[PDB]
């Protein structure tokens, strides 16, 4: 969670100009729970779930 | 009463309850009481809560041991007895066993 | 008597230059906020014991005095501790002042004996 | 290449250094010479704050701790056996094995000269006809040709005789043990007639 | 290596001093030749002795507490978490890139306390106490410990009164 | 905000300072709680702050435990959560209620820290994904 | 006579270097075997296990408290013995064959090893004569050889410590019928179970007579793990006694998944690498 | 007592038999 | 002596591709521990390495 | 001198049965890590083992 | 680094542009999964390497339907 804040708190809109972020998340084996994507479901404002 | 990793809350709330139904008495009455408490609260570190049920046993033992009575001994949740020495288990690096639980369950 | 090595959380490797306390046995802490007492667990070898801490080790130095008691946690016992709230330690909890003991004994103990069992159920 | 046979056998990363220093130092038969050098060096890192702590400070570099090594052992009748161990140890940073291979290295020269310290723990002080008729009763504890160093000691809790103690074994041969094991013999016969 | 032969090695055993006299006036000036590829040697002082993840193990640091704010040279504060017998293992707060094998750690002898009181009304902190809104620093505020002991059982009554989360589910 | 304090150690900051967080909090809480007025704390994503005490402890090698979570793990919470009490008439009469926000994983409160945080807390706040998108907003089991 | 003959034999020493969870490291024992049978100098004994080249893993038979850092190791020459013989028959003893039903020592018994190699190919045959357990529905259904062996195996209070006591009881009943080259000494290993259990089993079997025939081995709830790993290997020492003499015996292992619960216990103690469900190899 | 220091020795290799090898084999004459 | 900074950037020197270490932690003993950015087969022990 | 190779099988001399030894691996200083082909109890930490 | 190990055998799998020869080279990896878990570890880091998926199910081999592609 350290490492994907640490990258993923770089990508917002400040007072200066903005950066809309689309970022696909690779879900393993579909598991929404697994903690690579769940730790990436708080960092962004629209979560777009491809289901299978 | 060995309250085993007991909220604190409702810690208090057993022994208000104790002093209102009676079974402990206040004050200059006290020795017409009829049990003793030994609490080892969520508060606390995983050593203090591994061993207040044996401090509940030794309060009890005395009782059976010297006094030759029949003792009611209450150990309020052993399993949080299980757990603070699972976590105590932890603590001292020893290898899990089975579902997570110290090897000397 | 002896002196802390190793602070790990709760666990506080405790080095006695001297003579080792037991296995179980109880350990004051001398010089702290409220009253630790530690309980050995293992003997690592090199004249240390590994202690397991009743309270918080927030607050400890290398080389704070460790006393041995020579016995494990002996708490107040009898008819006195009726109505009473102790803790592991044996302290009160209810601020009702001390505890009027019959006795101290250490809570750790052998299960009674298979001559000492009854066999009526 | 073709060392000698070291005496006994040790276990590992600090007697090993100790039987392959005694290998080298028995092909060069300066056995008690560098024996002496590491009393020396054991003293001197009593001696010193300066020396030691090129031994228990990790920030020191490796070159500041060779160079002072190979710098300050340049002569004065080190050997090369010596000189090339402290710079194999100051190479490592591993100058804190000292202390445990000097032990090793003891161990390993006791037991090339086939000897043996003991301690005899007698009730009384002894006479020179109480300790001849004790130590043909010592030698049967060994088991080869190896001359204990007779080690006295007092207790007066012994009610006469010897407890010999070879740090390996303990033989008691005491009165006050013997009359220990009496009264449990009796007591164990007592109970079954 | 056994421990009854090697506590005998505390009495001398030489019987020769051939080496001892002489590297003895010898040892001062081979030391002073590399006194400035030296570094002063740390007692209540700490020296970073490794630094990875946000983990520095700081060898030295004599008299720590556990639970102590450590702070670097770098300004950054430490924690002292595990107080082991040859380093004391600190978690960073903060970036671990400015922080370096050799640096110098001071303790500062206050276990972690926060800014309380009534200035800190309306304000954003961190974790730490500090204020991170950009309007100054919190003042009509004392310090305090963050590892307060919780009130006992005899420090409580009983939960009585309602509080109203104005949610119809909960509240009802 | 005339009344609300926010104590903000977002996910940039390093795992001590996450980890740190509720007890700054809870400290700043206990002024109210300790001088007679009221207090009210929300630990949100207090399973954010077992994240990072979990990271700080296995990367100081500590012994790991179910999830890799240390054995101190439930102390952790349960010595935070403790100290939101209802102080005596002596004390001055004040109180502090806690709010842990724990997010489970489909449901799944057989996880390590959401069956701590249970048997820690006097209750929970069900909030079940089903009966959100069933119009049920707040979704209140 | 004890007089003339009295040598105190040259006693190998050795120093406990660290103690705990229930395994000792002991510096020294230079010539100690594995598996052989050591005492500690408070009295407890141990099995030395792990014969290692700076030290020597002990396993402690007994509770590690009583151990310090620094306590003498004596070894007793010889791989972990128990007495067996017919000196055994009637006998509550614990997991090292030590009674301690408190009438005294084993007189007439013979030390012997619990831990002996099974016979062979060539020394068994097929199991022909039969073993009544007085149990109908296993005397009709299941039926037991003797030399056969048989699984009770069931869920927590489904009747099986029931059915080894029936088993055991109409062994007594049989006996009393039968020549003396047909009867079956029946021992009852109770492992990790409650002791007042065994106490009340005791006095059962010594109120229907059945203790005439019963050796009880009891390694308790409370008692260390290395005596309820051993305590089966005991008691299978002991009714070898009379698998090996030509006469019968049969043996209750009573929750061997106590054993094994106990033995993995041992083994993650000594940090080994544990398996399916947490179990060592 | 200073020399309670040098009482483990804190090795950061395993073979340093195989160095300490490579340099007192070369002291034999 | 002067050990690089966290998260620096190394530069391989006598790789045959330009091989580009980043610095992740210090390991204690004059010795950084470093992730590549390509591969290392071909890395020798000894080969120098320059800090930028 | 002169280990003994991997699969070579080993003789203890002076036990209760015939103790063969089976060489596994090359512990490194001049040991060789042997797997057991009968019980070990009964083993002596310096019995003389011959290589067949 | 075990995606790693498959990651830089499957991307050598690749049609090369009309500068370099416009050779090619089709990958047709094998992977077992245990008892239809595809949820495994090897399984999904190859699911995620590769294009397609040519997945045989077990229970449809034993209907008839051979090559059992689900
Ligand atoms: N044949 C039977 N007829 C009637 N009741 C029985 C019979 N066998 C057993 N029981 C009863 O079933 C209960 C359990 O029996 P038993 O003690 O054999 O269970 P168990 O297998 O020992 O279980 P556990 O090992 O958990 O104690 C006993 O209290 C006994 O009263
Ligand atoms: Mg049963």
């Amino acid at each position: 969670a350290t490492d994907l804040g640490g990258l993923q708190e770089r990508i917002t809109t400040t007072t200066k100009g903005s950066i809309t972020s689309v970022q696909a998340v690779y879900v393993p084996a579909d598991d929404l729970t697994d903690p690579a994507p769940a730790t990436t479901f708080a960092h962004l404002d629209a979560t777009t779930v491809l289901s299978r | 009463f060995a309250g085993v990793g007991e909220r604190t809350r409702e810690g208090n709330d057993l022994y208000r309850e104790m002093i209102e139904s009676g079974v402990i008495k206040l004050g200059a009455e006290r020795g017409n009481s009829k049990c003793t408490l030994v609490y080892g609260q969520m508060n606390e570190p995983p050593g203090a809560r591994a061993r207040v049920a044996l401090t509940g046993l030794t309060v009890a033992e005395y009782f059976r041991d010297i006094e030759g009575q029949d003792v009611l001994l209450f150990v309020d949740n052993i399993f949080r007895f299980t757990q603070a020495n699972s976590e105590v288990s932890a603590l001292l690096g020893r290898i899990p066993s089975a579902v997570g639980y110290q090897p000397t369950l | 008597a002896g002196y802390v090595s190793q602070v790990i959380g709760p666990v506080v490797d405790v080095r006695f230059d001297g003579e080792l306390p037991s296995i179980l046995s109880s350990l004051e802490v001398e010089g702290h906020s409220v009253r630790l007492v530690l309980e050995v667990a293992q003997h690592m070898g090199d004249n240390t014991v590994r202690c397991i801490a009743m309270d918080s080790t927030d607050g400890l130095v290398r080389g704070q005095k460790v006393v041995d008691t020579g016995s494990p946690i002996k708490v107040p016992v009898g008819r006195g501790t009726l109505g009473r709230i102790m803790n592991v330690i044996g302290e009160p909890v209810d601020e009702q002042g001390p505890i009027d003991a019959a006795d101290i004994w250490s809570i750790h103990r052998e299960a009674p004996e298979f001559t000492e069992q009854s066999t009526e159920q | 290449l073709k060392l000698p046979t070291a005496p006994l056998q040790l276990s590992g990363t600090s007697a090993q250094i100790a039987t392959l220093l005694w290998q080298v130092a028995a092909k060069e038969n300066q056995l008690d010479k560098v024996q002496d050098e590491l009393y020396q060096f054991i003293e001197l890192f009593k001696q010193h704050s300066e020396l030691r702590r090129l031994a228990t400070d990790p920030f020191v570099p490796t070159l500041v701790r060779t160079k002072i090594i190979s710098s300050v052992l340049k002569d004065s009748g080190a050997s090369e056996i010596t000189k090339k161990l402290f710079e194999a140890l100051a190479d490592e940073g591993a100058l804190s094995a000292l202390l445990e291979v000097t032990v090793n290295y003891e161990e390993l020269m006791l037991a090339h000269k086939k000897e043996v310290y003991c301690t005899v723990i007698t009730a009384e002080p002894l006479d020179k006809l109480e300790r001849v008729e004790l130590t043909k009763k010592a030698e049967k504890f060994v088991d080869a040709g190896f001359k204990l160093v007779m080690q006295e000691k007092i207790d007066k809790k012994l009610l006469g005789g010897f407890v010999i103690e070879f740090s390996d074994r303990r033989v008691d041969m005491s009165t006050a043990k013997k009359v220990e094991e009496f009264n449990n013999f009796v007591n164990k016969l007592v109970l079954s007639i | 290596a056994d421990a009854k032969a090697l506590d005998e090695l505390r009495k001398p055993k030489f019987s020769s001093k051939y080496l001892i006299q002489h590297v003895s006036q010898k040892l001062i000036p081979a030391v002073k030749e590399w006194e400035k590829s030296y570094q002063p040697p740390v007692i209540h002082l700490g020296r970073v002795l490794s630094v990875g993840d946000g983990i520095a193990r700081v060898y030295g640091l004599k008299s720590v507490q556990a639970g102590e704010l450590v702070c670097f040279d770098s300004g950054v504060k430490g924690m002292a978490l595990n107080l082991q017998a040859d380093h004391v293992g600190v978690v960073v707060f903060g970036n671990d890139s400015v922080i370096h094998q050799g640096d110098l750690v001071y303790r500062t002898g206050q276990i972690v306390n926060v800014p309380i009181g009534p200035g800190t009304l309306g304000r954003v902190t961190d974790g730490l106490g500090q204020p991170i809104d950009g309007k100054g620093p919190l003042t009509n505020v004392r310090s305090s410990l963050v590892e307060v002991k919780a009130p006992g059982i005899i420090a409580r009554q009983s939960v009585r009164e309602p509080l109203f989360t104005g949610v119809k589910a909960v509240d009802a | 905000m005339r009344y609300t304090i926010m104590v903000s150690a977002t996910a940039s900051d390093a795992a001590p300072l996450q980890f740190l967080a509720p007890y700054s909090g809870c400290a700043m809480a206990e002024y109210f709680r300790d001088t007679g007025k009221h207090g009210l704390i929300i630990y949100d994503d207090l399973s954010k702050q077992s994240v990072a005490y979990r990271q700080m402890s296995l990367l100081l090698r500590r012994p790991p435990g179910r999830e890799a979570f240390p054995g101190d793990v439930f102390y952790l919470h349960s010595r935070l959560l403790e100290r939101a009490a209802k102080l005596s008439k002596e004390l001055g009469g004040g109180s502090l209620t806690a709010f842990p926000v724990i997010e489970t994983q489909a449901g799944d409160v057989s996880a390590y820290i959401a069956t701590n945080v249970i048997s820690i807390t006097d209750g929970q706040i069900f909030l079940e994904t089903e009966l959100f998108y069933k119009g049920i907003r707040p979704a209140l089991n | 006579e004890w007089e003339k003959s009295y040598q105190p034999p040259v006693i190998h020493l050795g120093r406990v270097l660290s103690v705990g969870d229930g395994i000792a490291r002991v510096y020294g024992l230079k010539s100690v075997q594995a598996g052989e049978l050591v005492c500690f100098d408070s009295g407890v004994k141990g099995m030395a296990l792990n014969l290692q080249a700076d030290h020597v893993g002990v396993v402690v038979f007994g509770n590690d408290s009583v151990i310090h850092q620094g306590d003498l190791v004596y070894r007793t020459g010889q791989i972990v013995n128990v007495p067996i013989g017919p000196g055994t028959l009637g006998r509550v003893t614990d997991g090292l064959g030590q009674p301690i039903d408190g009438k005294g020592p084993l007189t007439n018994v013979r030390s012997s090893l619990v831990e002996v190699k099974a016979p062979g190919i060539i020394a068994r045959q097929s199991v022909r004569e039969p073993l009544f357990t007085g149990v109908k529905a296993v005397d009709a259904l299941v039926p037991i050889g003797r030399g056969q062996r048989e699984l009770i195996i069931g869920d927590r209070q489904t009747g099986k410590t029931a059915v080894a006591i029936d088993a055991i009881i109409h062994q007594k009943n049989c006996n009393e019928q039968v020549p003396k080259a047909q009867r079956v000494y029946c021992v009852y290993v109770a492992v990790g179970q409650k002791r007042s259990t065994v106490a009340q089993l005791v006095k059962l079997f010594t109120q229907t007579g059945a203790m005439r025939y019963t050796i009880m081995v009891s390694a308790t709830a409370s008692d260390a793990a290395p005596l309820q790993f051993l305590a089966p290997y005991s008691g299978c020492a002991m009714a070898e006694y009379f698998r090996d003499t030509g006469k019968h015996g049969l043996i209750i292992y009573d929750d061997l998944s106590k054993q094994s619960v106990a033995y993995r216990q041992m083994s993650l103690l000594l940090r080994r690498p544990p398996g399916r469900e947490a179990f060592p190899g």
